[PDB]
């Protein structure tokens, strides 16, 4: 019957708890910081806000995170939490009523009080948290400062242009990518319509990201197994500038390298992260392997150009260092993984839904999983410092 | 040097194995 499945899961859960016990006992040696915090509801999203505040005389600083909720069924919110970090406790500070679970939430670089969210609906909402109360209304009525239309279904991908203030890209399960320019604010239009719609993909579009230097370029990835590079200056929106057979399965994420304008990374259901050179996309630079299941998020370090991290379904977050590619290993070491695999974070015991590198404290990461856990952590300095 | 950086780097890639304190 179906019984074999619930029993096989429970055996798996038992192995998972054993491994967790071992990891926990190992943390004093692997980490200069590990904070575990159980959220009320799981968050599907996490992103550090750009601001830090460092009180005079004090031995910590205060940082903040955009999170969201994912209730079995109860009122859903968009969240801003604060985090106190030791210097050289986690508290919910703002809750905003939200129509369904927050699939993803991202702040506008040019104005961090502005936050876009993706929903179970086709609508892409926009909120400005300074225009809302800290304490949400007990009604649970979601009043968004904007409401963007263009999609027929939900998705995950969401990306603000860091060079053109208010240009928002979005990916959907409808196979399309929509662009909005919310800079064209009306007095109170309170609903916008999509400036452009890109239709090159032939399946669910999992992610989209603006290039960080060139305001006209963006990349998208999809369940058609393709990476596509789009120039907003071309007039053809049904055919990208470049289209690559990126992976042997669904492509769930991409990230542009913040120091190298030609280098990007994609992560896949094929259990690999691929490295790309935009000047010759016909040829993959490298394939990072070690993950045991589908990869859903990939993020370059904001401080270290050769450092990349990836997470997914296998409950692991891996950190990679490109500069170790091709180095020779003993056979004992090669059993553990390729030489560019620098760290495996084993702190989680369920699927990792999102993570974010702290932009103010080098090496600090926040990762969130499906079992409500949020971890903020930093690997031991001798791991990377040599 | 109960624990070397080298054994720490190796442990970084084996998080589910207990760290050997020799």
């Amino acid at each position: 019957a179906d019984k074999e499945a619930a029993f096989d899961d429970a055996v798996e859960e038992r192995v998972i708890n054993e491994e967790y016990k071992i990891w926990k006992k190992n943390t004093p040696f692997l980490y200069d910081l590990v904070m575990t915090h159980a959220l009320e509801w799981p968050s599907l999203t996490a992103q550090w806000l750009p601001d830090v505040t460092r009180p005079e005389g004090k031995d910590f600083s205060i940082h903040r995170l955009v999170l969201g909720t994912h209730t079995s069924d109860e009122q859903n919110h968009l969240v801003i939490a604060s985090v106190q970090l030791p210097n050289d406790k986690i508290e919910i500070e703002i809750k905003i009523n939200h129509e369904g679970e927050v699939n993803r939430a991202r702040y506008m670089p040019q104005n961090p009080c502005i936050i876009a969210t993706k929903t179970p609906s086709s609508d892409v909402l926009v909120f400005d948290y300074t225009k809302h109360p800290s304490k949400p209304d007990p009604s649970g009525e979601c009043n968004p400062d904007l409401r963007l239309r263009g999609h027929q279904k939900e998705g995950y991908g969401l990306s603000w242009n860091p060079n053109l203030s208010g240009h928002l890209l979005s990916a959907s399960d409808d196979h399309t990518i929509c662009l909005w320019d919310i800079s064209a604010v009306p007095k109170e239009g309170k609903v916008v319509d999509a400036k452009t719609i890109f239709t090159g993909h032939t399946a669910v579009v999992e992610d989209v990201s603006w290039h960080l230097l060139h305001e006209s370029l963006f990349g998208s990835v999809a369940d058609d197994q393709k990476l596509m590079i789009w120039d907003t200056r071309s007039n053809n929106t049904s055919k990208p500038s470049h289209s690559v057979d990126a992976h042997t399965a669904e492509v769930n994420c991409l990230s542009f390298n913040p120091y190298s304008e030609f280098i990007l990374a994609t992560g896949s259901a094929d259990k690999t992260v691929a490295l790309w050179d935009l000047r010759n996309l016909k040829l993959k630079l490298h394939s990072f392997e070690s993950h045991k299941d589908e990869i859903f998020q990939v993020q370059w370090s904001p401080h270290n150009e050769t450092i990349l991290a990836s997470s997914g379904t296998d409950r692991r977050l891996n950190v990679w260092d490109l500069s170790k590619i091709g180095e020779e290993q003993s056979p004992e070491d090669a059993e553990d993984g390729p030489p560019e695999l620098l760290f495996i974070h084993g702190g989680h015991t369920a699927k990792i839904s999102d993570f974010s590198w702290n932009p103010n404290e080098p090496w600090v990461i926040c990762s969130v999983s499906e079992d409500n856990i949020m971890q903020v952590w930093q690997m031991a300095e001798n791991i990377y410092n040599d | 040097k109960l624990l070397s950086s080298s054994e720490t780097k190796r442990a970084a890639r084996r998080p589910y194995k207990p760290i050997a304190l020799r």
